[PDB]
């Protein structure tokens, strides 16, 4: 059966994939289980699931594991949010530098455009390297979901 | 020689566990240790049949399955029914000519009498889930995967079955046999006993958990609920039949029983550790071959292995061997759900005017 | 030797029930006869506990009964406890290294388990009548009017182990161990296998029903009748126990199952008749010792040797025996109760008319 990439294209389903994506969420964590957290979406596959549907649904599941016996579930529900983040606003995992992401809202009218007024090019490009989006890695679930929320 | 009912008279509380005085008179009134006459009332208020669980809707299940799941099912139910075919004889026939207390034979009796109980239920669950049960049945005795454990674990049985016969038929000496000289010593047949309890624990401790695991992965996803129910009453059962060999374990090695047997647990402990330890990596190995095609949710060959290392240490602590693996959390924590189960309005004004603002 | 998992890959619907391949793989999909498959589902079903029956009121009518009635009830108790002791673990120690089939391999060890239910339930007996329990169990030991017969049964299974032993361990042939020659003679085995199922038949359709006589002697009264609650399940089970071996004994004989057992058979005849025979007079012995000191309304030893001489002619036929007694009728038919489950006016004057006086 397929499932619906992010892009629109369909492959078959591959387990390793969410495997990977959870060892990833889960690396340096303790007490916590990838089973569980596949075993919890209790998801539903149907030929032609979206894979964003699929992500969501184990982002939940961890989520809820949050407990005093595995603490560290928020974090890993947090780096999978974050993740599921990343690629709803920019389509991969890394984001785009400051200046040209700043053009585009501009442009669609989603941030105020004295931005392009007060700073040149040279300065959104200095301030790039101010940021570190590994600190996207330092939240908390609950700091996430009011986030996108 | 062996006795059915030894003509002496002897106060069963002084005698010990193995290589005393035949059992006599059946009593069970009083014990040298309870532990198993706690056993025996565990096991006898499980008592199930396969019959009255409902498994007629595995069989949707199974078919529906893709195919490497079949096998993982399907192979991990051959290994079932391989394991608890030996342990439906072999504490019968290995232990019974070597016990001297009646509540350890009784035990004996009745922790091999569930296990026909076990081997009923696999063809009961293989009746329902195959169309040919002799496609599974056939399979097993010339598996390659399995049948290098079927050897190794039946030989530590079949090397004290052996040892035993010799010690009823000669007795303790140098002996000649067709001219070739034989060796009977009680205590390498106490040692051979020590190794075969290890082995047994391990079968039952380890090995039978590692697929445990597998059977209730499916259930966690509503899938073989039939086979689960039965899976849960086994894994019951299971867990008293390893808390029977620990405490026989434990018992031999700490000396209580048997002055000379606390020193021959200590020479036999590097190779209970080897014993284990290969027991553990033949299960790494056999969750392999389970994963070879593929996985399923909650469970691939990482997951499976972790389980091996953690239930690995819990096991080899119980009976006061080393860790061989590092500390680790419970991969599978959903595995323990299968194994275990108008405001009063009076005021005081004096007391408010206590107050100074 | 003995293994507890052959490797070799057999069809056990062509293996004879006994002294063929080790039994292997546990599956119960086939059978190559269904009696014992019939029996196995029929045992478990029949499943009980002796806690679950209500023993209170046996203590105040146990004290009240008169001293000679006493006699009688706990001669009867300590026998029954002597023979199911053998029968608790003798089946599994002699009869397991020997089955080639599954379904017959099960039924030996649920046929042992459920004797060490019968064994417990005596401990239940007895330990809610007395006050002492260990007065009455070293009783069993000791005491030179029960143990006598516990050489009777006993012997026929430890030949059948020993000799089982050097068959395992030599193989077929002449030997020469310790300078004195032993000759393992597969055909002596099978000789000796044959007699200790003679003798097991014996013991449960003879011996033990002579016994069940005298519990249900006293429940015809309204005595005693939480033992005979448990009395009469343990004889439901019996009734198992002597059909299993009643089968075994005939398709030996009929070489149906091997074409040497039957010519074996024929040699044994006059030494089973005398087996059976001899188990006869031993129980009417008994029953010299259970009335020394008087008798009960209802059964005194005239008349439970008529019971001996009635049932055994009828055992000793169903094999295939001699009838070494009169013929008779039951002498005490009771003991069936417990082994088993206006006017039409109208008138017609031209009719009448039609009448000639
Ligand atoms: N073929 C497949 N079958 C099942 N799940 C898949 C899959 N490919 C990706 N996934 C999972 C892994 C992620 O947790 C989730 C979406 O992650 P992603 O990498 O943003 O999606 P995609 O690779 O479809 O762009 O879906
Ligand atoms: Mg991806």
């Amino acid at each position: 059966l397929l499932v619906t990439k992010r892009d629109g294209s369909t492959e078959r389903i591959n387990l390793d994939k969410i495997h990977r994506v959870l060892d990833w969420a889960a690396e340096g964590l303790h007490n916590v289980s990838i089973s569980q957290v596949e075993l919890r979406s209790h998801i539903q596959f149907y030929d032609g699931i979206k894979t964003s549907d699929i992500h969501e649904t184990i982002i939940k599941a961890a989520a809820d594991l949050i407990s005093r016996d595995a603490p560290d579930y928020q974090y890993l529900a947090a780096r999978l949010a974050i993740f599921h983040l990343r690629k709803k606003a920019y389509g991969q995992f890394e984001p785009p530098a400051l200046y040209d992401h700043v053009v585009k809202m501009v442009e669609m009218g989603k941030y105020d455009n004295h931005l392009l007024e007060d700073y040149t090019e040279e300065e959104f490009k200095q301030m790039d390297t101010f940021i570190d989006h590994d600190r996207d890695m330092t939240f908390s679930y609950a700091a996430v979901k009011q986030l996108e929320g | 020689a062996y006795t059915t009912f030894s003509q002496t008279k002897n106060d069963q509380l002084k005698e010990p566990m193995f290589f005393g005085q035949p059992v006599n008179v059946a009593r069970y009134d009083q014990q040298k240790y309870d532990i198993f006459e706690k056993l025996i009332e565990k096991q006898l208020s499980f008592f199930w049949r396969p019959e009255e669980v409902d498994v007629s809707r595995d069989r949707i299940d199974y078919q529906a399955l893709p195919e490497h799941e079949k096998h993982i099912f399907i192979s991990n139910l051959k290994y079932q029914t391989l394991l608890d075919s030996i342990q439906g004889r072999s504490p019968n026939v290995a232990l019974l000519p070597l016990i001297s207390i009646p509540e350890l034979e009784t035990w004996v009796e009745t922790w091999a009498f569930s296990e026909t109980i076990h081997s009923r239920s696999y063809t009961h669950i293989i009746r329902n889930i195959v169309n040919d049960p002799s496609v599974v049945f056939d399979d097993i005795v010339t598996n390659e995967q399995i049948q290098k454990r079927a050897e190794g674990i039946s030989s530590y049985y079949d090397e004290l079955i052996e040892m035993t016969s010799y010690w009823h038929l000669l007795g303790e000496g140098t002996h000649t046999v067709n001219g070739k000289t034989v060796t009977v010593s009680l205590r390498e047949l106490k040692k051979k006993l020590y190794l075969c309890l290890m082995s047994v624990n391990a079968l039952e401790a380890i090995r039978f958990y590692v697929s445990f695991a597998c059977s209730f992965a499916f259930a966690e996803r509503e899938l073989m609920e039939g086979n689960a129910k039965i899976i849960r009453l086994i894994a019951r059962d299971e867990a008293l039949h390893l808390t029977g060999t620990q405490h026989m374990l434990n018992l031999l090695r700490s000396g209580a029983d048997d002055p000379e047997m606390a020193e021959i647990a200590e020479e036999c402990k590097q190779e209970c550790y080897d014993l284990f330890v290969q027991a553990a990596q033949q299960e790494k190995d056999w969750a392999d071959y389970l994963f070879r095609d593929g996985s399923m949710i909650g469970l691939n060959k990482d997951i499976l292995c972790q389980y091996v290392e953690y239930i690995t240490n819990i096991r080899m602590q119980a009976v006061g061997l080393d860790l061989p693996f590092q500390t680790r959390s419970n991969p599978i924590p959903w595995i323990n759900t299968w194994l275990v189960s108008q405001i009063d309005s009076e005021v005081d004004t004096d007391d408010l005017s206590n107050f100074q603002l």
